[PDB]
């Protein structure tokens, strides 16, 4: 469920945020994004990439 | 800050309160010290 303040646990990552589509393009190997402050900001959905 | 993980949620997710408190009390001491220093920086700088 997207664009809604949803409690999420990804690959067992866990946390609360608003899931939205990201235009940023991962390189194929990368899995978890991160911030300037080293906080999770971009994630790859496990089931569908 | 000498705790198992810098992420608070990771600590909460993996280990339950009785041992969690020892871990979290470490972060609270650390984070609060960092917050306290930043404010004292600002108060002095705002005086300038």
């Amino acid at each position: 469920v997207k664009n809604k303040c949803v409690n999420f646990n990804f690959n067992g990552l866990t946390g609360t945020g608003v899931l939205t589509e990201s235009n940023k393009k991962f390189l194929p190997f990368q899995q978890f994004g991160r911030d300037i402050a080293d906080t999770t900001d971009a994630v790859r959905d496990p089931q569908t990439l | 800050f000498g705790a198992i993980s810098s992420v608070l949620n990771d600590i909460l997710s993996r280990l339950d309160p009785p041992e969690a408190e020892v871990q979290i009390d470490r972060l609270i001491t650390g984070r609060l010290q960092s917050l306290q220093t930043y404010v004292t920086q600002q108060l002095i700088r705002a005086a300038e």
